[PDB]
DNA sequence: ACTAATAGATTAGAGCCGT
RNA sequence: UGACGGCUCUAAUCUAUUAGU
């Protein structure tokens, strides 16, 4: 039997308003067939419905809803159904568009009285339900279950998400290979005025007394005085395996420290290097990061991705900030960086300007944008094929892959 | 190969039990967990900002259509959404003229200019709320540009703060937020354009408003019943630091119950942002009380979180004043490490909901991500994970992830699809900058009405 | 005991732009 | 302060170690 209520309109644009109609229709339990709720020739199987399933013919009428023949061949089929129903209150139009003057439908329509929705939906759908049970027009029980299904088909089953596999490209950078002993020196009595480590080429620190460090006791010598005469077999040597593994606990260092100390030499080394590279450096708030500037990259780009840039005025440099962590596993996290010089070769030396500039230049670029970039500008650093070497001594260094950690994902999206 | 753990998106019920992903489509389809009979206004400003402020009323009693409906879901009308009224015409208006305005700004003392401007709106409303007969529900304060940018000791948080002993529930709205369009930096164009996001500001408008206003737009389910998922705040006043706590549980009827647990706590210790053993046991101990006269019997769990790292003495006191049969968990939640995942091939960001599970004591999560059900992406850049580290008890490290993104979905101040910190944070960092705006409070408010 | 230095750590804030 | 988010700039604490008071 006829017990659906056909909604008509404009399919590009009163999607909005159908949409919430009919789903709350729907909820109401009424049965609505809509074409975007429910279309999957396309006239034959609405006209069955409206000259066989339709009980009633809502027109969301609009400023275009008129002017589209499609809706009204739908009109012009409604109202002949009307005829052999002979229900007068069969087409009830819907008219949402403020726009519209009311007065300004088709003859087939302009004779019969609207449902007003231009100034509130609410008081519309109370005039629709209002109108509805006058008419008597059968409803089912509102369940939320056969109901649930329209809606998630609708909504709540696009909530859906992809359970494909897809690949996550970091920012962290694994240690390949840490040195095999660290080793604890003593040259307190031997350090000329116990000045700091600039002077020394190799990361060192004084833990306590004793300046541990990855380079070998004979190691420090021509920026060293006195010291250059060492003698050996009095040097503190802990495994690194042991470190990294949290079993080295003496009472002369805890594991706890050796980390710490670990991580500070990482940090000095790759500030160290980072010298030795060809790229200028700038002074972050807390970080120090490595403004490319012009002739360090052919064309103002390396790897097939720019790590330099100009803005209008200054000059826009892919600069990173690199902080060694070994938790969880050993790895250089590195940050990205936008760096504004004047001219490509010197930095503003404006706090503000700087950040402000980051802020708009920070708009064009994109998800691959950064990737491209950041990956292109850590290949640079790479010595050999697949990585590139910190040196932690003379002898002794750390080797940090040139591509971050990939991560791997259960899900996607569309 | 690091394999990433995914967490799904819990569901938040609404009108009649009826279980959605997203506040933006939930109300919108189904309607708020409670209806009010409808919602008094109540405006303090200039009859330019009366005006304003009824405009905007009408405005958002027609649907409003946002630039990209797909993505961001229009507004289909104030009444329409929640079911109650909210007319412009029921407005018990207050005036205030630019001229007194303008004699508190000419006040060399800053200190006494701020003090003023919160005096003036809050005297006329104090007044109001005792002279006036017309019960108003929510005071919308229609403040001009004058005050937000000559006056800068926050004129927001002393306003919150000085009308605590009174609860009134308010609603500060920038008349640039209201008549943006008429607002224009010289350039022709608006300061801040909202043409694409109207519905958008609509929507949040809209929520907070009823929110303030005695209605529930939605509430939580999918958290595990007998917990008191519980929060704290430190706040630096300068050489004292004041601790505050937020806490959310299932009732009998499973029904989540938010409601601050507050009372001034200041801590003098050497180390930063901790809690001396009796300040502690004191906020333990009225958290507790909270739930035994909520529920009648004491909780299964206080899965305490915070930004900080707890110490030994305090974690030793909250174990001492715990009754038995209860475990107590501590998680430190920090957004500061960056792990930045860039996807393969693609240009739009991770998936909001990604979790990567460090050890059994600790895990990030993608709180911030790209959610489907929207289309867009919560984060413009690459979303930066919250670590959410077990710091004491002991606990599920998926578990605990769910937990935290289910916390994540009741910012009643924005009816955005989720929150990037935890609700209970953010909240309770909220009441930290108001309760500490004005002098130490007596029993202060313990409902959020009187505080976003 | 208390100050200074070198760190990394852990937390605050202030703010400034984007949408 | 309708909001959210990224970022930038400061600041302190903690811990270790040395120096000094
Ligand atoms: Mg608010």
């Amino acid at each position: 039997a006829r017990n659906k209520i056909f909604i008509s309109h404009a399919a590009p644009d009163d999607n909005d308003f159908t949409k919430w109609l009919a789903l709350k229709l729907i909820a109401l339990g009424y049965e609505v067939w809509c074409d975007v709720l429910f279309l999957d020739d396309f006239w034959k199987v609405i006209d069955k419905e409206i000259r066989e399933g339709a009980i009633k013919f809502l027109l969301a009428t609009s400023e275009i809803a008129i002017k589209r023949d499609g809706v009204l061949k739908e009109i012009a089929v409604a109202e002949k159904v009307k005829k052999q129903l002979k229900d007068d209150n069969f087409i009830i139009p819907l008219i949402i568009d403020e726009n519209l003057s009311y007065d300004d439908l088709p003859p087939e329509i302009i004779r019969l009285n609207a449902v007003d929705f231009k100034k509130s939906w609410a008081v519309g759908l109370q005039d629709l339900l209002k109108a509805l049970d006058d008419q008597k027009v059968e409803k089912n029980s509102p369940d939320p279950d056969k109901s649930n299904a329209l809606y998630q088909q609708i909504f709540l089953h696009n909530k859906g998400i992809i359970e494909r596999e897809e690949i996550y490209d970091s920012n962290w950078f694994s240690i390949l290979s840490f040195p095999k002993e660290l080793r604890f020196h003593d040259y307190e009595k031997l350090m000329p005025k116990g000045f700091d480590v600039r002077e020394l080429t190799y990361p060192a620190v004084r833990y306590k007394n004793y300046l541990c460090t990855f380079a070998w006791e004979y190691d420090f010598m021509h920026q060293l005085p006195k010291t250059e005469t060492y003698n050996s077999s009095q040097t503190i040597r802990i495994p690194t395996e042991e470190i990294l593994s949290g079993k080295y606990d003496s009472p002369f260092i805890g594991n706890f420290e050796c980390q710490r100390l670990i991580v500070q030499l990482l940090n000095k080394a790759f500030e160290l290097r980072m010298k030795e590279k060809g790229v200028r450096e700038y002074p972050m708030s807390n970080k120090m990061g490595y403004w490319f500037e012009k002739g360090k990259l052919e064309k103002d780009k390396f790897n097939k991705v720019l790590l330099v840039g100009k803005q209008k005025d200054k000059h826009w440099h892919f600069g990173i900030s690199a902080a060694g962590k070994l938790y969880p596993f050993p790895v250089l996290m590195i940050s990205s960086h936008i760096f504004f010089t004047k001219d490509g070769k010197e930095l503003i030396e404006s706090k503000k300007i700087q950040h402000a500039a980051r802020r708009r230049q920070g708009k064009n670029w994109w998800n691959d944008d950064w990737r491209n970039k950041l990956l292109a500008f850590v290949k640079y650093l790479s010595d050999d094929e697949n990585s590139f070497y910190l040196e932690v001594g003379s002898e002794e260094k750390i080797y940090i892959s040139n591509e971050p950690v990939q991560f791997v994902g259960k899900v996607s999206y569309n | 190969m690091k394999e990433l753990i995914y967490i799904h998106e819990p569901n938040i019920l609404f009108a009649n039990g009826q279980k959605c992903a997203d506040p933006r489509d939930g109300l919108a389809l189904f309607g708020p967990f409670t209806k009010i009979y409808g919602i008094k206004s109540g405006v303090v400003g200039t009859q330019y900002g009366l005006s304003i402020f009824k405009n905007y009323i009408n405005h958002i009693q027609k649907p409003i259509y946002n630039a990209n409906n797909i993505t961001r879901p229009m507004f289909p009308g104030f009444e329409a959404v929640f079911g109650c009224k909210w007319d412009a015409d029921n407005v018990v208006f207050k005036e205030v003229t630019k001229e007194e305005i303008e004699k508190i700004l000419y006040t060399e003392s800053n200190h006494k200019r701020t003090y003023d401007l919160v005096s003036l709106f809050i005297n006329k409303i104090i007044t109001a709320n005792k002279n006036e007969d017309e019960k108003v529900d929510v005071w919308f304060l229609v403040i001009p540009d004058e005050i937000y940018q000559y006056c800068r000791a926050q004129f927001h948080d002393q306003l919150k703060a000085r009308l605590l002993e009174h609860t009134i529930p308010t609603q500060i709205l920038r008349e640039s937020t209201l008549a943006w369009r008429d607002f224009k930096n010289k350039f022709g164009a608006p300061k801040r354009d909202f043409s694409k996001i109207e519905g958008h500001l609509a929507w949040t408008i809209s929520t907070a408003a009823f929110y303030k206003a005695g209605g529930k737009p939605w509430k939580l389910s999918d958290i595990r019943s007998g917990v008191c998922y519980l929060g704290l705040v430190y706040k630096q006043i300068e050489p004292k630091n004041a601790c505050c706590a937020a806490q959310m549980f299932l009732d009998n009827g499973d029904g989540t119950v938010f409601k601050g647990e507050v009372g001034p706590w200041y801590n003098q210790e050497k180390h930063e942002f901790h809690l001396n053993p009796k300040e502690a046991k004191a906020l333990l101990t009225q958290a507790l009380n909270s739930y035994k006269e909520q529920n009648g019997v004491f909780p299964k769990e206080i899965f305490i979180h915070a930004k900080t790292k707890f110490n030994g003495q305090e974690w030793n006191a909250f174990q001492e004043v715990t009754p038995e049969g209860t475990n107590l968990v501590g998680v430190t939640i920090t957004k500061t490490k960056p792990l930045k995942l860039f996807k393969s091939e693609g240009n739009y960001p991770i998936m909001r909901g990604n979790a990567f599970i460090v050890n059994e004591r600790s895990a990030f999560l993608w709180t911030v991500g790209y959610v489907p059900k929207t289309e867009s992406t919560l984060s413009m850049e690459v979303p930066n994970p919250i670590f959410i580290e077990i710091n004491k008890g002991e606990a599920d490290i998926e578990q605990v992830l769910k937990d935290v993104l289910a916390l994540t979905k009741l910012n009643y101040n924005a009816c955005i699809y989720a929150d990037g910190v935890p609700v209970t944070l953010r909240f309770a960092d909220k009441i930290g900058e108001i309760l500490t705006a004005s002098t130490e409070l007596k029993a202060p408010p313990l409902a959020f009405k009187y505080y976003i």
